[PDB]
């Protein structure tokens, strides 16, 4: 396999022609740009280096990679020396030995001999490069030192006390070798310039412009802590625990970017998690959550034994597996025989693997005998799979995340990658700092707009709801003008429909000059943005929950796809219409059924040719009717004719709209099973509880946003004793199915045999290649990094006439303001995993980003308590005046359940997939002291219902 | 903004760019990629003060002045302890003997001269014995020295070479971006080694030599690659002052 | 009237190429130092980060981190000026004021500059935008006389 | 390929019937005589060890391979603990972490911090087993030490000057951890008993009965130099 994974090469890898050079008697062939050091590394000949890493560009600080080259005067550095044809270099001459010894001498003259009692013993790059060169003595009796606490005559002015402000890593400058691999990484990789070198010369010290890291502009990504060789910046888990011995490759259980980590393990005790330098999702980078927040698995609140209740008002009962399953199955069979198989249902979890998802959809279809299954996809990115299905034919992405490396423009509708998908935002900024342009259509100023060293940028600060009017105006601009590609249309798309589309869009009513009244965006700016998007050679659209989660989501997505097809930004690296999927395995869950209208493989349920194959493979008779969706489920349960429910890895209460209605519908439910790690908001209405397994104790795969199948390995052992798929098969066999799975490999084999795309998928492949894009059959064995490269999937694109319809959530006298709900970098959606970590520092209370002018009239001030008098409920929250949002707009967060935010949210939803309207709600923000009438009752219920006996 | 290291082309154009004047490595030359990644011609004033003269009065005329390799007139700036200081513009090939004993007399104090430092503090200490050495790049760079902006100071017998050799490193220390180690730590350690030499230690002089050599061969720029020259010159020319 | 001055300064240097250095010069010239309450606005208007704006301020010596005294006395410490007895001038003057090299106060601030161009006039000083050369042990008398 | 090559297992390999045991949640099958440490090694679960090598028979000197076993009182050593059928052992409990920390503390209290300027940097078994357990502080302000050239009031009587008599290896006792993997190897493997432990207790120092190695009964085989973890014999 590649060496970039196991071995830290000196400099970043370059593209160029083959250049032959002789490194210390070894022939080598490397691209022209490639340095001497990286080539020597590729040749096996290692040259000492301390300040050079692959993550960042080389700098001549250490002077330890010096090599004698024929034709060059003196001892030049390999890191900053590009290879040339026929060059004969000598890695280790006597003179160089001497010089390197001298340099290490100068280092260690200013370094504490705390080796043998330091955190980074065995994982320090100064120690091995000090032993490598062969330092045997330090002749400099130093008086001026940074580490010495007390100097002659008193305190050392240079000494800087340790900084343990950040709960995840610590900064001890006493051991700093100024090399600036922290600065370089924070600036080049992450893109948040929070570190600098304060001072000039020996007095130079790394520092953020603040007393401590926490108070600074640091988001806790640990790219400095990963790139710091000398324990200056060090994880605290490595201080408390010893330095780890083994490594295991797993992936993050967040964000759907699928950052591939390697957990460093000392026995069974997880010491830390560090990126792998593998996976095209993250090339050795991460964020706070995946990097550090993994302590929920080792939390005391975790539930480890089954629990049966028999009545929500009654207390729990710690119980073994057998009788738990017995009781469950008994009640299930009773309800089944009484009300029918359609009186049941499941709610799969994206958070889980795709194997478990397959087992669950089987449990719902084969065993129960119904098509009533669903998942988180239904509140997020369900309209995407309708729009891109109606237009292209695939309900999935279009490009990978490496494509962005070749883009020339980025159009962001309804996304905030700096929080939602940090590692994508990093590689975005990597390009924005390199000339590429940016359009942002969000109504709220995102931090992606205020990135440092930014190129050009446009910001369409519109009014929430009017997202299709803007797209229609873009289209009107591009069509009234003539910038679109006619060749692209004529080749990959249809013309007869395009003519109608143009004759419709060309109407002067959908023009930028008329929408300014309702949209709120200027006309000139919009025209300019449109022209810029159309003119650029390789533009790329990235969209999220600002389009999908609305009354018109599928429509907006369709408009966006129309744009992308018209302009010609499809079927090439650097161009495409990418939805930014959320939870891990949302793609994999949706692919493995997890929908009430399909089988694994996005095949409809009414398809006889498919139902036949599945009845043949499972040996059971299936239904042809599509099932209910969560809204339908709850409305039914309120009306009746729905009694059972098996909630897997989901919080249907806090993470769903109209908390009142969903609660009322979850209450009127004779049986509602829960299968999560922790006791949740949803388990307050539960009758049964089955523990779960974390991604550390699991084994399987995750299908991320870019259709990539990453492999998840087992590092710990299940504390409950059983993984989620084991529990699912337990239940299934206890009901009467008769499954026998001893490993998810068999399950994946089943999947491959059943649905196409995964037909060539095998864990061996995933191990060898590392990662695969799921469209991988005998044709395209390696994978499909880019979709629609050669003609679309349906065969010919389709231009659909989109239009703007006034939303039913318009605002009035008693509900003048609008509302929005979003996210933060530190905390995850419901924070059942993340509130149980040290990420409650950056965000420990949800707040309301109100506008100043909309605050003075009401009397609101930063830090005050306000009430959100809406139509579908009421809530109280801590305010925050900020010029981030526009006037007549509000922004809340749902991470914390102490504040019931989704009680404000209304039942209004999309038309196709019924994805709720989270991003628009007519509210009234007033000043108040008493929290609420709903929050009180919720707290009371949660207190009286989370009691164990 | 008060930095001697901002005279280096890289650090200079780095300071122009709004950043801090840290010297860059040299895979790309400023000519190829300089200010804001765009090609830039970075030159000294004396080089851009002769351009008009050269192109107008005829290049063939400007080539008449000088030695075999070095061609043209240079100003020689003469300061410090010296009777007639100031500026002397002339063609190369002139011996500093003439420039320092005849043209500019001797010293202001009236004492003899023990040292004559060509170049700035990055230049060797040429004594009276080197009076038979003409002014040109090649010959001076051959006779263990340096001639740059033609700086030329003078010190009389009442000067202590120890103080000056220490000042050299002190300068290299206070004036240092801090990019590479041989100047970061090397200088502030040499400043201690020199004090130790002053004490009387014998394990310092060879230590000093090794330090100077690693500074010469390792330092990224010339602020820590020529700093050794003052030291070594003051040590090998004036041993009657270094115990 | 700090925000006003700063905004005016930033408006004066709008659109330039590498305008951080000039902006900082103007800021220092206005107040006397680079206040930490002016690291953010500069960074914002230039699109930088507080970190870089602080690093730039730290690297360069001409940018004060705190104000100086009513008067300032820079005194070369380079080779030439050293040759013709800068040490003696320094000693005399620091005894006169009672402030050693680098030691500042509310009255004055004695510091080094390492050159002024007055190399021929070896002993050279800069007192409040006034250069002085040939600083014998007598000129110091007048240096301090006009400098209370 | 075999693990005996790449990995230094704890104790010599024994012949016997198949015995099944559970090492920290991992099923293992090893001959009866085989120790807990070697089985844990074969299982991938590494237990800290400094005085145990495959070349020679195990001794209970380090006390760093302690493991909590069900049915056994206290924390017995794996090196000197033969496996038994059905035995469930726990490699890393909190108490054991604490105890191992303490033992490494006692070690390093009498060891020079010449790391980063010593010959065996990266190839020392005391350094990795001091970092492995996670030592973060030494609370013993030691006055009695073997390495200190000059003690309070004058020379250290314990200090023994280096021996470079043999042109191939050198003996610096200042860094000796008495574990006797040199003695054990010279006696069990080579078969020429030229090394012994002169003294009783803290005063115990490795030594041949002669002024220098060369004058002794040493044939220069380097089995002590191969088995010395802490750069004493290098
Ligand atoms: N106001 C507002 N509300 C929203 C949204 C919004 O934008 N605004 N977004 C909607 C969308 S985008 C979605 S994704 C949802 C997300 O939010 P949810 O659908 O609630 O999913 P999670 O946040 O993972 O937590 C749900 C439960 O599953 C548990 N769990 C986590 N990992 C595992 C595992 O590996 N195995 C098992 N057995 N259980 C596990 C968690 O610990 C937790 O108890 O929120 C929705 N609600
Ligand atoms: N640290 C962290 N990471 C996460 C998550 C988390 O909670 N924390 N959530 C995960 C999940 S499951 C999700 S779905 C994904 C996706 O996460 P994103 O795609 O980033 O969606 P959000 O952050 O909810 O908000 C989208 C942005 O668009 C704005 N907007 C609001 N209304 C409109 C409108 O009408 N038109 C337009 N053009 N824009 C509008 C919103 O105010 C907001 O700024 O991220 C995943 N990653
Ligand atoms: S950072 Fe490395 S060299 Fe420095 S004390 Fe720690 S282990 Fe030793
Ligand atoms: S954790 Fe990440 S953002 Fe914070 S200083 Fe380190 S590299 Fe920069
Ligand atoms: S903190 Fe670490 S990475 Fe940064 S300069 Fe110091 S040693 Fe290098
Ligand atoms: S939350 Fe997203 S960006 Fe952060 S580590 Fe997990 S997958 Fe990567
Ligand atoms: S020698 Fe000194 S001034 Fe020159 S680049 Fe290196 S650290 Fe900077
Ligand atoms: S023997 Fe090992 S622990 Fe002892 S000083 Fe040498 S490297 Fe450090
Ligand atoms: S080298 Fe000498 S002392 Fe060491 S094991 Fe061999 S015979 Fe024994
Ligand atoms: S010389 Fe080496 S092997 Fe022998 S007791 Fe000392 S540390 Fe152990
Ligand atoms: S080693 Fe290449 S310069 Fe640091
Ligand atoms: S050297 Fe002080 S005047 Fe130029
Ligand atoms: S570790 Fe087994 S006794 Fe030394
Ligand atoms: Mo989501
Ligand atoms: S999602």
């Amino acid at each position: 396999p590649p060496l970039d994974w196991t071995q830290d090469m000196g400099t970043p890898k370059r593209e160029g022609a083959p250049v032959h050079l002789t490194i210390d008697g070894v022939e080598v062939t490397v691209p022209a740009g490639t340095s001497v050091l990286r080539a020597a590394a590729e040749a096996g000949i290692s040259i000492p280096k301390l300040c050079a890493t692959d993550n960042v560009e080389p700098v001549g600080s250490c002077r330890l990679c010096m090599v004698e080259i024929e034709g060059m005067r003196g001892t030049p550095t390999s890191c900053t020396t590009p290879v040339a044809p026929g060059m004969r270099v000598h890695t280790q001459t006597p003179q160089l030995q001497k010089l390197r010894r001298g340099v290490m001498e100068l280092y260690i003259s200013d370094h504490p001999l705390d080796c043998l009692t330091c955190a980074a013993n065995g994982d320090c790059e100064l120690q091995d490069m000090a032993g490598a060169v062969g330092l045997r003595e330090v002749r400099y009796q130093a008086k001026d030192t940074h580490f010495a606490r007390r100097d002659a005559t008193g305190p050392n002015p240079r000494y800087i006390p340790k900084d343990n402000s950040n709960p995840y890593f610590s900064y001890d400058p006493a051991k700093c070798i100024v090399c600036m691999r922290c600065v370089r990484a924070c600036e080049e990789v992450q893109g948040t310039f929070a570190l600098t070198v304060m001072g000039r010369g020996f007095d130079a010290r790394i520092s953020p412009a603040a007393p401590d890291f926490l108070s600074s502009d640091c988001v806790s990504c640990g790219a400095c802590v990963q790139a710091c060789p000398t324990a200056t910046l060090v994880e605290k888990s490595v201080e408390r625990i010893g330095t780890p011995e083994r490594k295991v490759v797993t992936t993050c259980a967040y964000c759907g970017v699928g950052c591939s980590f390697e957990a460093h393990m000392l026995g069974d005790q997880l010491v830390r998690m560090v990126p792998w330098k593998g996976g095209a999702a993250n090339r050795g980078h991460s964020c706070v959550k995946g990097r550090f927040a993994y302590g929920y698995a080792t939390h005391q609140d975790r539930i480890l034994k089954p629990m049966i209740r028999d009545k929500i008002t009654d207390p729990w009962r710690e119980v073994n597996w057998t009788e738990a399953l017995d009781f469950t199955a008994t009640r299930l069979r009773a309800l089944r025989d009484s009300h029918g198989a359609d009186a049941l249902g499941v709610i799969t979890s994206s958070r889980c693997t795709n194997e478990e998802t397959y087992l669950v959809q089987k449990l719902a279809r084969a065993v129960f005998g119904t098509n009533n299954t669903d998942t988180c996809a239904r509140v997020c990115h369900s309209p995407t799979g309708y729009g891109l299905k109606q237009t292209f034919g695939t309900s999935a992405g279009t490009q990978d995340f490496d494509s962005v490396e070749e883009t020339d423009l980025a159009l962001v509708i309804g996304a905030n990658p700096t929080d939602g998908h940090p590692v994508f935002a990093s590689r975005l900024r990597k390009r924005l700092r390199a000339g590429a342009k940016l359009i942002v259509v969000d109504p709220r100023r995102i931090d992606l707009l205020n990135t440092p060293h930014r190129g050009e940028a446009w910001h369409l600060q519109l009014k929430p709801g009017t997202n299709v009017a803007v797209m229609t105006a873009m289209a009107h601009v591009i069509v009234t003008e003539q910038i679109f590609d006619k060749r692209f249309i004529g080749d990959r798309c249809d013309w007869d429909e395009w003519a109608d589309y143009a004759e419709f869009v060309a109407n002067p009513e959908y023009a930028p000059e008329a929408v300014e009244s309702l949209t709120g965006v200027p006309a000139g700016l919009l025209r300019q943005a449109a022209r810029a998007y159309a003119a650029a050679p390789n533009a790329a659209i990235y969209y999220g929950l600002g389009v999908t989660e609305h009354s018109q989501g599928s429509t907006t997505v369709i408009a966006i796809a129309n744009l992308a097809m018209m302009t010609g930004n499809i079927g090439r690296p650097g161009v495409g219409v990418n939805p930014l999927r959320g939870q891990n395995n949302v793609q994999g869950s949706c692919d493995m059924g997890s929908f009430p209208h399909e089988f694994p493989g996005y095949r409809h349920v009414s398809d006889d040719a498919t139902r036949g194959l599945f009845e043949r493979t499972w040996g059971v008779t299936l239904s042809s009717e599509p099932g209910l969706r969560i809204p339908n489920m709850l409305d039914a349960a309120v009306e009746g004719r729905f009694k059972a429910l098996y909630v897997q890895g989901e919080d249907i209460l806090q993470s769903d709209p109209d908390t009142r209605h969903v609660s009322a519908g979850l209450a009127a439910m004779d049986l509602v099973i829960v299968h999560d790690l922790f006791l949740n908001e949803t388990a307050n209405y539960a009758h049964v509880f089955l523990p779960g397994s974390t991604f550390l104790e699991k084994d399987g795969t995750f299908t991320n946003a870019e259709r990539r199948i990453n492999r998840v390995r087992r590092v710990m052992a299940p504390k409950a004793g059983f993984a989620d798929w084991e529990v699912t098969q337990m239940l299934a066999n206890a009901l009467g199915a008769g499954w026998h799975y001893t490993h998810p490999s068999e399950i994946m084999a089943e999947i491959a045999a059943t649905t196409p795309g995964f037909a060539a998928v095998t864990y061996e492949m995933l191990d060898a290649r590392g990662s695969v894009q799921w469209p991988c059959n005998e044709k395209a064995p390696e994978g499909s990094p880019i979709m629609h490269v050669e003609g679309f999937v349906r065969g010919k694109g389709r231009f659909i006439r989109t239009a703007y319809l006034p939303t039913d959530e318009k605002t009035g006298p008693r509900f003048p303001l609008l509302l929005t709900t979003g996210r933060i970098l530190s905390q995850y959606n419901v924070g059942a995993q993340t509130r149980r970590t040290e990420n409650t520092v950056w965000h420990g209370e949800d707040r309301l980003e109100i506008h100043p002018t909309d605050a003075e009239t009401r009397g609101i001030r930063d830090g005050d308590w306000v009430r959100l008098a809406s139509r579908a409920g009421e809530t109280t929250l801590r305010a925050t005046v900020t010029d981030r949002v526009s006037p007549g707009v509000v922004y809340t967060t749902f991470h914390h359940p102490d504040t019931q935010a989704n009680v404000v949210t209304t039942d209004t939803s999309d038309w196709a997939t019924n994805c709720p309207e989270y991003k628009v709600t007519a509210v009234q923000v007033a000043a108040s002291n008493g929290p609420s009438d709903w929050q009180q009752d919720y707290a009371a219920q949660a207190a009286a219902a989370r009691r164990i006996e | 903004a008060g930095a001697y290291v901002c005279g280096e082309e890289t650090s200079l154009l780095n300071s122009l760019e709004g950043k801090r004047g840290t010297v860059r490595a040299k895979p790309p030359l400023p000519a190829l990629k300089g200010l804001f990644g765009k090609p830039t011609v970075v030159n000294n004033l004396l080089s851009l003060a002769a351009v008009p003269w050269i192109i107008a009065h005829g290049a063939k005329a400007y080539e008449s002045f000088g030695m075999d390799r070095s061609r043209g007139t240079i100003p020689l700036q003469i300061g410090g302890n010296v009777k007639r200081g100031g500026l002397f513009e002339t063609g190369f090939g002139i011996t500093l003997g003439e420039l320092v004993e005849d043209i500019c007399g001797g010293t202001a104090s009236g004492r003899p001269v023990k040292a004559v430092q060509v170049g700035g503090p990055l230049g060797a200490y040429h004594p009276v014995s080197d009076y038979h050495l003409p002014f040109c790049y090649e010959q001076f760079a051959g006779q263990g020295g340096l001639v740059g902006h033609a700086g030329l100071v003078v010190h009389d017998d009442t000067a202590d070479m120890l103080k000056l050799a220490r000042f050299a490193m002190e300068f290299c220390a206070i004036e240092s971006c801090g990019t590479c180690t041989p100047c970061r730590i090397g200088a502030v350690r040499g400043v201690e080694v020199i004090d130790r030499i002053a004490a009387g230690d014998a394990s310092a002089m060879p230590l000093l030599d090794d330090l100077c050599q690693t500074m010469k061969l390792g330092s990224l720029c010339a602020l820590g690659g020529f700093t050794p020259y003052p030291v070594q010159s003051a040590i090998r020319h004036f041993p009657a002052d270094f115990p | 009237t700090d925000t006003a001055r700063l905004r005016a300064i930033l408006a004066a240097h709008r659109g330039r190429e590498g305008a951080l250095l000039p902006i900082l010069h103007d800021v220092q010239a206005a107040f006397g130092f680079i206040p930490e309450d002016a690291y953010a606005p500069i960074a914002a208007d230039l699109g930088l980060t507080r970190a870089e704006v602080a690093g730039v301020v730290g690297f360069y010596h001409d940018f004060r981190k705190a104000p100086a005294g009513r008067h300032v006395i820079k005194l070369c410490r380079a080779e030439a000026c050293q040759a013709m007895g800068m040490d003696a001038v320094q000693a005399r003057l620091e005894s006169a004021l009672g402030l050693r090299l680098g030691d500042s106060s509310e009255a004055v601030t004695l510091e080094a500059v390492y050159c002024l161009g007055l190399c021929a006039c070896a002993p050279a000083a800069m007192v409040d935008d006034r250069l002085v050369g040939r600083l014998d042990a007598a000129a110091v008398a007048g240096i301090v006389a006009e400098l209370g």
